[PDB]
């Protein structure tokens, strides 16, 4: 039967899901795609000028009060003072151009330093009188008089927006208004201080900020939870989104990219600095061999390199996610035992430390358990054919495993395997080769029963008969 | 426009969390004194008495944009009630009641 390794494969694939017919936490559940159209529902959005290819929009940090500041009254009939104005702090500057920068990493629009002053196409101040909320920003369907304007609350009751930083609120806060000024909407109708909303309000369940950083519910609410931090850059719905509005990016980072520890993405938010970091992102990435590196966690971790998919890391719940359309190749673990799942292209998967627990999928993996009890899954013969054979790189008789239990052949036809030196036309025969002066061996099975092998496993280290679980 | 997140010192104090209008119900303290391990402040009060609707004794909580977190020592939410309105922290349970966390007195 089915063991506990093919079990927790299984489960985590199946984990996070969304998009189905039936209610969800009583809304109704959204693919991403439906999701990305929910937030673009107002249809509001910037036309690029005449003799631009892509969209280029300049902002700056305002020295004084603009119009709008001075008589908001006349522009938006409930607001009759903001209190006092103060301009962006250095800080908060360079964490503004963090948050622009992240938006224009994913979607083609070119963000021009216009300084400080009124200029800009976006502009970005603070006041001190709340309307409700800890900031506010327009959409880009309003009067040119308020256009591209996002304003954050300061005052001594709330500083929340004095010292953004990577993952917290402030930082947050500033993604968020940079969306509004872009033309996403919050994915359903609310605002803060305007009555008593909550999660009960949503137009769907994946509304929470595990998707959307344009959401106002917790990431608890569908299940994750990121311990308190924020993410600071767009989600997957958010990315998808913002592409349907200015396109999808194909310039960013087409290098072989690695993620969390040892990154090379110079972002903040795509880096792991130390055991502690707590890691909240969802993967943009337009070409290259890139890399999952979570090596410097203890926790056990569920690492999912599926398009769409959500991962649990560095002792977070479905933190870390890749966007639709995003081919991520490789994974490492950390030094706890963790459940590696690759996707339909050839991935290199290391475990790590750890009994950890490696599907490579679809595609001709090199699969490497490190240290440790591993066990390498197989869920379909499809997932290691004799033409295109996985490898398992540093294998271990006696310690490590192939895991066969959950095929279909075994679970549902009840097939036995008859070890051989050679096939004969028997289904389940299967053939164990090992050379001591290569060190290398491999695993032959013949399922179908026509004398050819239809299920082949590369090996770099002797596997026995009692090293394969069926 | 963003919800304003409530500092641990705006919501510090006695509350209360019962079942509905039952006889069920939990004193409990939420201190602004941060707790490191658990990413946020220190839940005092009759925290023993919670494990009555959590499988294990919460002893951290923290402000949420929307709510109120109760934690486990690592960090991770045990419970997470919504904010209905000022002072006014609701959550479904398992079956079909409503626990509702007020402030005392
Ligand atoms: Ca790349
Ligand atoms: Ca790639
Ligand atoms: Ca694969
Ligand atoms: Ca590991
Ligand atoms: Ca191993
Ligand atoms: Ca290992
Ligand atoms: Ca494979
Ligand atoms: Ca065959
Ligand atoms: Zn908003």
């Amino acid at each position: 039967g089915r063991s506990d390794a093919y079990t927790q494969v299984d489960n985590f694939l199946h984990a996070y899901a969304r998009g189905g017919d039936e209610l969800v936490n009583g809304h109704p559940s959204y693919t991403v795609d439906q999701a990305a159209e929910q937030i673009l529902r107002e249809q509001a959005s910037w036309q690029k000028a005449p003799g631009d290819s892509v969209l280029t929009l300049s902002y700056s940090f305002l020295t004084k009060p603009n119009d709008f500041f001075n008589t908001p009254w006349k522009y938006v009939s409930d607001i009759y003072s903001l209190g006092k104005f103060s301009a962006f702090s250095a800080q908060q500057q360079a964490q503004a151009k963090l948050s622009l920068q992240s938006w224009s990493d994913v979607t083609n629009i070119h963000f021009v330093d216009a300084g400080q002053g009124d200029q800009g196409d976006l502009t970005f101040g603070n006041f001190s009188s709340s309307v409700g909320g800890a900031a506010f920003a327009f959409l880009p369907d309003v009067p040119d008089a308020l256009k591209g304007q996002s304003w954050y609350l300061i005052n001594s009751s709330y500083s929340a927006n004095v010292n953004p930083a990577n993952g917290n609120y402030g930082r947050q806060t500033l993604t968020h208004e940079i969306g509004h000024t872009l033309g996403l909407s919050h994915p359903g109708d609310y605002n803060a201080g305007e009555g008593d909303p909550t999660y009960a309000d949503a137009t769907y369940a994946e509304d929470t900020r595990a998707y959307s950083v344009m959401s106002y519910w917790e990431e608890q609410n569908t299940g994750q939870d990121f311990k308190g931090a924020y993410s600071s850059a767009p989600l997957l719905d958010d990315i998808a989104a913002i592409q349907k509005l200015y396109g999808a990016n194909l310039t960013t980072r087409t290098g072989d990219t690695v993620y969390g520890f040892n990154s090379n993405t110079e972002r903040d938010f795509y880096s792991a600095t130390s055991s502690s970091s707590k890691l909240v992102f969802s993967v943009w990435d337009a070409g290259g061999n890139d890399t999952l590196d979570f090596s410097g966690f203890s926790q056990n971790q569920k690492i999912n390199l599926n398009e769409k998919a959500l991962s649990d890391v560095g002792g977070l719940k479905g933190n870390v996610s890749i966007a639709a359309g995003v081919t991520v190749e490789n994974a490492i673990g950390g030094s706890g035992s963790d459940l590696l799942i690759g996707n339909d292209v050839a991935n290199v998967l290391k475990g790590g430390a750890g009994n950890d627990i490696l599907y490579g999928g679809l595609g001709a993996d090199q699969l490497w358990g490190g240290a440790g009890a591993d066990t390498f899954v197989y869920g379909d013969i499809a997932e290691s054919s004799a033409a295109a054979p996985d490898t398992l790189r540093d294998f271990v008789s006696g310690q490590d495993k192939i895991d066969l239990s959950g095929l279909d052949a075994f679970v549902n036809g009840g097939l036995v395997l008859q070890y051989v030196d050679a096939f004969a036309g028997k289904a389940g025969q299967a053939i164990l080769s090992y050379d001591a002066a290569s060190k290398a061996g491999s695993l032959a099975i013949d399922f179908s029963g026509d004398a050819h092998a239809d299920f082949a496993i590369n090996l770099i280290g002797q596997a026995t008969q009692a090293d394969i679980v069926v | 426009s963003s919800l304003i997140l409530l500092s641990a010192s705006d919501l510090a104090g006695q509350w209360t969390l019962q079942q509905d209008e039952a006889p069920a119900i939990c004193h409990l303290e939420l201190r602004d004194s941060e707790v490191a391990e658990a990413s946020g402040y220190d839940l005092g009060g009759d925290t023993a008495c919670l494990t009555r609707w959590l499988p294990s004794e919460p002893r951290a909580w923290r402000p949420t944009p929307a709510g109120i977190a109760l934690l486990e020592r690592g960090g991770l939410t045990l419970m997470l009630l919504g904010r209905q309105g000022e002072g006014d922290y609701r959550v479904q349970k398992g079956d079909g009641g409503q626990l509702v966390l007020r402030r005392a007195t």
